[PDB]
């Protein structure tokens, strides 16, 4: 149930 | 400048419960943390599936401290590599992306204590993580201090209270924001007599006994987080322990066990200067 972080980090 | 919080000590403002700690120097059942209360709090985040892995702490602009079992624990088939995780610093909310506040860092290398004992009692439950790039400090991101021999000797006493923080389970049930709880250090004999697990000098336990009334404990998800104390001598926060293990969460007669940071300081320093 975690939002979603910017793609750069992933 | 470690252990001095931008939103509190730096502005001469006190948080709502630090007084409880000072008076003693003579997460289950906790409460929501105040903004900027634990600027050194770090969230170990798993890339896929995206989820909370453990807590951790910031000790410099490029080093993060956590519990070894958060990264390596054969019984549960846990053996993460640096590319499997991310480090989220400056957070308050557990699940939301705090744009303009938190900073997400990648891991360059993981260092587990050579003598970490995962097969028996989590002895030497400690690990270091070097970030690929230094994180910029701010009102919400700031390193905590590591204790020296004198600090440990003076504050690591039965009855003296420390503070534990984390985004772990609220009951043995996930919190919206970072949770905090102050717990008293418990004398060694009591710790030893509360479990069948062998206790070592590299760990100390904390929590209230049933006759004290008050409650509180770390729980699953809090591992790796810091157990800190505010020195009454220099008004700086020191990380005395690392959330390590416990039988259940907040059970009467049981206590939370924490990795004795000062006892493993030697290892910490060696790793630091050897690898940048
Ligand atoms: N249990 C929640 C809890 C409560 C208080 C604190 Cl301070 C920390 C924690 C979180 N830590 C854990 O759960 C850790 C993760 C590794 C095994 N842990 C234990 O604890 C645990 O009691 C446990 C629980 C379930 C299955 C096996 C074991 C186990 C095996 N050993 O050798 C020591 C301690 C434990």
């Amino acid at each position: 149930d975690f939002e979603e972080i910017p793609e750069e980090y992933l | 400048d470690c252990g001095l919080r931008p939103l509190f000590e730096k502005k001469s403002l006190e948080d709502k419960t630090e007084r409880e700690l000072l008076e003693s120097y003579i997460i289950v059942e906790g409460s929501d943390a105040e903004i900027g209360m634990s600027p050194w709090q770090v969230m170990l985040f798993r890339k896929s599936p995206q989820e909370l892995l453990c807590g951790a702490s910031l000790i410099s602009d490029r080093w993060v401290l956590t519990a070894a079992h958060c990264l390596l624990y054969p019984p549960w088939d846990k053996n993460f590599t640096e590319n499997d995780l991310l480090v989220r610093i400056g957070k308050h909310s557990r699940t939301r992306y705090e744009r303009n506040i938190e900073k997400i860092s990648m891991l360059e290398k993981i260092y587990i204590h050579p003598r970490y004992n995962w097969r028996e009692n989590l002895d030497r439950d400690i690990a270091l993580m070097k970030l690929k790039k230094p994180v910029a400090f701010s009102d919400y991101i700031h390193p905590v201090c590591l204790p020296d021999r004198e600090t440990a000797a003076s504050l690591l006493q039965a009855g003296y209270k420390g503070r534990v923080t984390g985004w772990g389970n609220l009951k043995e049930g996930q919190p919206s924001v970072l949770q905090v709880v102050n717990l008293p250090i418990v004398e060694r004999p009591v710790c030893k007599d509360s479990t069948r697990i062998r206790i070592t000098d590299n760990m100390f336990c904390a929590g209230y006994k049933p006759d004290e009334g008050k409650r509180g404990d770390a729980c699953e998800g809090d591992s790796g987080g810091p157990f800190v104390m505010k020195s009454p001598f220099n008004n700086r926060w020191y990380q005395m322990g690392i959330v390590s293990w416990g039988e259940g969460c907040d059970r009467d007669g049981k206590y939370g066990f924490y990795t004795h940071v000062f006892r493993l300081k030697k290892w910490i320093q060696k790793v630091i200067d050897q690898f940048g």
